RNA sequence: CGACGACGUUGAUAGGCCGGGUGUGUAAGCGCAGCGAUGCGUUGAGCUAACCGGUACUAAUGAACCGUGAGGCUUAACCU
RNA sequence: UAACAGGCUGAUACCGCCCAAGAGUUCAUAUCGACGGCGGUGUUUGGCACCUCGAUGUCGGCUCAUCACAUCCUGGGGCUGAAGUAGGUCCCAAGGGUAUGGCUGUUCGCCAUUUAAAGUGGUACGCGAGCUGGGUUUAGAACGUCGUGAGACAGUUCGGUCCCUAUCUGCCGUGGGCGCUGGAGAACUGAGGGGGGCUGCUCCUAGUACGAGAGGACCGGAGUGGACGCAUCACUGGUGUUCGGGUUGUCAUGCCAAUGGCACUGCCCGGUAGCUAAAUGCGGAAGAGAUAAGUGCUGAAAGCAUCUAAGCACGAAACUUGCCCC
RNA sequence: GACCUGCACGAAUGGCGUAAUGAUGGCCAGGCUGUCUCCACCCGAGACUCAGUGAAAUUGAACUCGCUGUGAAGAUGCAGUG
RNA sequence: GAAUACCAAGGCGCUUGAGAGAACUCGGGUGAAGGAACUAGGCAAAAUGGUGCCGUAACUUCGGGAGAAGGCACGCUGAUAU
RNA sequence: GUCGAGUCGGCCUGCGCGGAAGAUGUAACGGGGCUAA
RNA sequence: CCGACUAAUGUUGAAAAAUUAGCGGAUGACUUGUGGCUGGGGGUGAAAGGCCAAUCAAACCGGGAGAUAGCUGGUUCUCCC
RNA sequence: GAGGGGAGUGAAAAAGAACCUGAAACCGUGUACGUACAAGCAGUGGGAGCACGCUUAGGCGUGUGACUGCGUACCUUUUGUA
């Protein structure tokens, strides 16, 4: 449940450590960000040698939150934090080449089967 | 098409293979016996009017004792009134039960929602509370300006204001029928359906469809 | 209510195995990834349960590759295909939330030896 | 907020309709010490419904 | 909103309306009759009964509930050596209220509350 | 607040009471181990609101009160 | 007899039109339109001094709106210098919809990033007996500047009391009276009124039609969203000073043990019912009628031509219904 | 922080610095949060009902509606109409 | 500690009560996810908070800055020591 | 070259037509209504 | 104990300046009791035109006094020209 | 008790000490008529019905006022004021 001013957590190896969303896109007035949804961002914290830099503004796509989703069976999965993986403004594919931490089927799509791929679990 | 007259017995789910949970109102649906044939001769339009449950003796007054006798059908605790359709043909006395909803795959659904008593316009309007701090004087949830100036010098017809909330007649429409139940007199239906639990629920098929 | 007891007790699992707070649980969840229908293994520790007859639930917690979650079961769903318990802990509180704020050493529960 | 004309005694008399007191449509009577008595109310004398309830 | 829920808060807060149905229970074991407001009789009901039905069981620890509640040894022996045996057979009902009329500092409704067998 | 709905002994309307559920999380007392804090057993114990299913134990009193006694004129269509 | 707001006016302003030099390869009129001409609005800057000086609170924000249409989006259409995609321009259309932030008292504006779009105006530049009080506009102080000085400056700077219990109209709700022609209990009909009406993206049709290619549709269908609304509490959760527990200090119940009071519920951990959103169901429609701009059929006046005069057919979120509530 | 183009700084109506100090003015960050997104529930005191007591400002008189117009030019009271 | 909490001696419940458990106002408690996006401005609120020890920068008028910052320990029982 | 009664486009003039968008409500005959009213 | 920086409340107040939560000084140019002195163009002022009995760019009371008011208000029975 | 009803005094107690006369504003009880489909300075012109009463038995007198034409208080100040 991320909104504008949310902290956000980098599930990638692309240099970015903490960023910030500054837009929940896809809809006027759109509040919140889940799960498998695309936000703008702002990178507030990057390593020395990465492939993105502090104050770079580009997309990043949602993959843990800590209000979690829902399943059909009304079950819930929730997570200890909030992260992302930035994706290239334009085409929107991930920038790393590596994916960090579990993510959820929920990004199960044609758009995120990278993150699929590379992730170490999918719950 | 006519509809049933039922009460909310409360909400459950179920199951199904799959793993999908379907949230449900369960609907007990007994009986209805028609107690009247209204006809274009003699009331100038085609409906039936039901009874369902029933009602201790001495809680019924002579006037409705005479009403359910003439029809030969023993009193329920209300009556209910539904249009004809042009195919549609009932004879007093006759019994109807949730079997009628067999084959229909969505229900529109009819209660009296619950009461919130006052409310006010934050509650009942949706309206935005005013700076809970920075100086406001009083006015946190208060509605704020109720019009204009000196034109047009009144409060328009209308406007939203703080008021009686629930305890009206609502309609939900197009709910899934989940399952028709006829051994236990019972209609579940995907979702919330206004009122409260054991309060009557008019239960007909879909306008929409 | 009567009719509504009935509706909820013809869904219920009938082999749902004890477990308490603090056990260390295995929960068997049938994943759908295509065609294909499997059983993937989510292990932690219990840190509530909720007793609510067809509604019952419970959370499991587990630190996976390196990110603690947080699954809250509904007990009777078809999703669950199996529970079992992999080791029993001793605790004194029915709601283990205090677990969110431990790590490592400091997030252990003695074993309950029965 | 006050007013900017005087009232009239008519319009004090309409506001008025509604004030007047209902009496007590019926009295009760104790069917042992005979005294009238507030319907589901205890006697002056300590009698409810033919029983000395209450003494002294 | 109010629905469903049970208790009158009496225009005070809990502490006081403890203290105060802990009192009122004391006084109607120990006279078996009393005269409050009807509110305060229909609420008084609901602390006096339990009490009389923990009294039918007479053991150490049910005597030390009794008194946690209460905070009168008189009363507790009371409760378990009279009033339990007396409603030994009893299911529920051990009190009866009776209105009478008003008060005349107050027009307060009032009833008096007494013991079914007294 | 009026109002609206349920019920008044031919009664489940409310309280209580009984059974259950839920929540908390193994009461008190006693015993054992320990110098002791404390641990262990009895014991998932004890307690448990507004919940569910029941139950006339308590309170919903016989009455009384209001409301009437066949319901204007004319004309037309009929029944005699 | 000025400052605010109203009023009168409409030079100015904004909008529309007439003539057509010329631009536009060609070609005034796809688009634009010189020199001039004619109007509309009340809408800017103003003019006046009619109302109020025994007081009509004046910027901006907030809350809550309501109307106009000169339409921002969505809908319908003509022309195009309209291949397609996407545009231009004009006509019809007011149903619904119509950003969040950084700076600054700002309105505005610029900037960042959204959106189908981020409309233009009227409403005492709507709304302070609804909120605010940062700005303007008292008394303190200082700078620059002017002044011999007191002081002064739509120059700047730091600080600087916002009252009202609603009688009437109005509006949201809710009762009481009588009436409706013997009295009574119910179920209705429906005059009439209100609500609702937004829209993205993806896939298929189809890599088709179009096109040298790059690109890339109409018409129709399917799914899934944003925002909004209604209901509800099964689920996920919040609350849960009326349930259970842990614990600090102290006082008491003779003392031990066990309990109770007080300390924000002393402090906390959990949590039942209810209430509830962040939770999850549902909705906007389809269809019908009459139309707008627009398109036509047949057809004379006028032997032709002509959508019109007679007659006949299509045509939009506007209108009347259909849906919900009274 | 610089630059100097000081409309209109400048040396005891002191100039430029300055550690410490300040319920002093400005700006930024960590923490923190119902300030806010966007409000929900709860505990209390009022508000509401009953009994007792019992004010106020204001007030030409009132049988004290809407709209469009008129009109000392912004109308419950005029015209028409709903 | 003359702070503070609970008490003693002692003194008091504040000269309207009774109900109810709407909006709204006042004074408070808690809050999912987010965390200054609020606003003129973090106004208000939230937060920090003790003792001992470790440790502490620029700058400085050599006093300061400094409680800078940051961190560790902390109850109870037994022994050392009836 | 083809049909058999008019055809054409200038002027002057009476009455009408377009040009003609606004904000609470028809709201630019006082209303109803009027083809004469 | 002496103060009074911020906010909320209160604003026909509980109060003609307070209450509540916070806030500053707290061995000093400190604070307090009792008594004394300074008097109105005068006092006193770590200076705000501050304070001098809820009164201050000239206190209050009485007197000149019915100041003056080219201003505002008001001005009382009837009929006829 | 307060207060009152009688009895008594007195020319009079409706002269009773809240005391001669005892106005008006203002507030009641009783009777007649009107009034719950009706829009505004509340009257005025017209006017039915009802009630009570009148020496000719006839209309009239008194009270009320359905319905209907017209109708925006007064003073002051003003060019001009609902
Ligand atoms: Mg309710
Ligand atoms: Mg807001
Ligand atoms: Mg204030
Ligand atoms: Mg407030
Ligand atoms: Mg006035
Ligand atoms: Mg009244
Ligand atoms: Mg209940
Ligand atoms: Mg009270
Ligand atoms: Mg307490
Ligand atoms: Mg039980
Ligand atoms: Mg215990
Ligand atoms: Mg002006
Ligand atoms: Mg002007
Ligand atoms: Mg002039
Ligand atoms: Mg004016
Ligand atoms: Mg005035
Ligand atoms: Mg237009
Ligand atoms: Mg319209
Ligand atoms: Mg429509
Ligand atoms: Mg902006
Ligand atoms: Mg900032
Ligand atoms: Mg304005
Ligand atoms: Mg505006
Ligand atoms: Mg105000
Ligand atoms: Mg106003
Ligand atoms: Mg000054
Ligand atoms: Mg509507
Ligand atoms: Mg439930
Ligand atoms: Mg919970
Ligand atoms: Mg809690
Ligand atoms: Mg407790
Ligand atoms: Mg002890
Ligand atoms: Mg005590
Ligand atoms: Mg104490
Ligand atoms: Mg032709
Ligand atoms: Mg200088
Ligand atoms: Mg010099
Ligand atoms: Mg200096
Ligand atoms: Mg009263
Ligand atoms: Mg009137
Ligand atoms: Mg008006
Ligand atoms: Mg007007
Ligand atoms: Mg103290
Ligand atoms: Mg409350
Ligand atoms: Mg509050
Ligand atoms: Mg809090
Ligand atoms: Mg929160
Ligand atoms: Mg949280
Ligand atoms: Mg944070
Ligand atoms: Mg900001
Ligand atoms: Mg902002
Ligand atoms: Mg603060
Ligand atoms: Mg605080
Ligand atoms: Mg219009
Ligand atoms: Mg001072
Ligand atoms: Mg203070
Ligand atoms: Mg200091
Ligand atoms: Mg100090
Ligand atoms: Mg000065
Ligand atoms: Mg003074
Ligand atoms: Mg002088
Ligand atoms: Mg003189
Ligand atoms: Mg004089
Ligand atoms: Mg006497
Ligand atoms: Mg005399
Ligand atoms: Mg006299
Ligand atoms: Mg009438
Ligand atoms: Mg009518
Ligand atoms: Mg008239
Ligand atoms: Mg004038
Ligand atoms: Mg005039």
């Amino acid at each position: 449940m991320i909104q504008e001013q949310t902290m956000l957590n980098v599930a990638d190896n692309s240099g970015a450590r903490r960023v910030m969303c500054i837009k929940v896109l896809g809809g006027s007035h759109r509040r919140y960000a889940g799960v498998g949804d695309i936000i703008k961002i702002t990178i507030k914290e990057a390593i020395p040698r990465g492939k993105v830099k502090k104050g770079d503004v580009l997309k990043a796509v949602v993959v843990r939150t800590k209000k979690g989703v829902r399943r059909p069976d009304g079950s819930v999965i929730r997570f200890d934090g909030n992260a992302c993986v930035l994706l290239n403004n334009n085409s929107e594919q991930p920038i790393g080449t590596r994916i960090f931490g579990p993510v959820t089927r929920e990004l199960r799509s044609e758009k995120f089967m990278k993150i699929i791929s590379l992730a170490p679990e999918v719950l | 098409m006519i509809g049933l007259v039922g009460k909310k017995v409360g909400m459950t789910r179920i199951f199904t293979e799959d793993g999908v949970s379907i949230p449900v109102t369960v609907i007990e649906v007994e009986a209805n016996r028609v107690t009247q044939v209204k006809d274009l001769a003699n009331d100038g339009y085609r409906a039936i009017q039901v009874t369902t449950g029933a009602k201790k003796a001495n809680r019924v007054t002579k006037p409705e004792a005479g009403h359910f006798a003439k029809a030969g059908v023993e009193a329920g605790r209300g009556l209910w009134e539904f249009r004809l359709a042009e195919g549609e043909e009932f004879t007093v006395g006759q019994s109807i039960s949730v079997e009628l909803f067999a084959d229909v795959k969505k229900v529109d659904v009819t209660g009296t929602s619950k009461g919130k008593g006052f409310a006010g316009t934050v509650k009942r309007w949706n309206f935005r509370t005013q700076d809970a701090t920075h100086g406001n004087s009083l006015s946190h949830r208060v509605p704020g300006s109720i019009g204009q100036n000196q034109t047009p010098g009144k409060v328009f017809k209308g406007k939203k204001m703080a008021g009686q909330m629930g305890n009206e007649r609502v309609t939900v429409q197009s709910l899934d029928v989940v399952r028709v139940d006829a051994e236990r007199n019972l209609l579940l239906v995907k979702g919330a359906v206004p009122g409260a639990t054991g309060s009557d629920l008019i239960v007909k098929p879909a306008v929409k469809a | 209510s009567n009719i509504i007891k009935q509706l909820e007790q013809e869904q219920m699992k009938q082999d749902v195995p004890s477990f308490r707070p603090g056990d260390t649980v295995e929960v068997k969840v049938w994943v759908v990834e295509g065609s294909k229908k499997r059983l993937q293994a989510f292990e932690g520790v219990v840190i509530a349960i909720r007793n609510r007859g067809l509604h019952s639930a419970f959370t499991v917690r587990k630190i996976s590759n390196g990110e603690g979650v947080e699954r809250v079961f509904q007990t009777h769903s078809p999703v669950v295909d199996s529970i079992s318990v992999k080791r029993r802990g001793a605790v004194r509180k029915a709601k283990l939330y205090y677990l969110r704020e431990r790590t490592g050493k400091a997030a252990r529960i003695k074993e309950r030896l029965n | 907020a006050v007013q900017q004309n005087k009232p009239t005694r008519s319009k004090r008399g309409m506001r008025r309709s509604h004030d007047a007191l209902t009496a007590v449509t019926s009295l009760s009577v104790d069917k042992t010490s005979g005294e009238k008595h507030l319907r589901h109310h205890i006697t002056a004398d300590g009698y409810y419904r033919g029983r000395k309830v209450i003494a002294k | 909103m109010r629905h469903r829920k049970s208790g009158r808060q009496l225009n005070r807060n809990s502490s006081h309306r403890q203290a105060m149905f802990r009192n009122m229970a004391g006084s109607l074991v120990r006279h078996e009759i009393i005269k409050t407001t009807l509110p305060k009789a229909k609420e008084l009901r609901r602390v006096v009964e339990p009490l009389i039905t923990l009294a039918k069981t007479d053991s150490v620890a049910n005597r030390r509930l009794a008194f946690a509640r209460t905070r009168d040894n008189e009363i507790v022996a009371k409760l378990f050596n009279e009033l339990g045996p007396r409603f030994a057979s009893r299911a529920g009902g051990y009190t009866r209220i009776l209105k009478c009329g008003f008060r005349a500092g107050d027009n307060a409704p009032m009833a008096y509350i007494e013991l079914v067998d007294r």
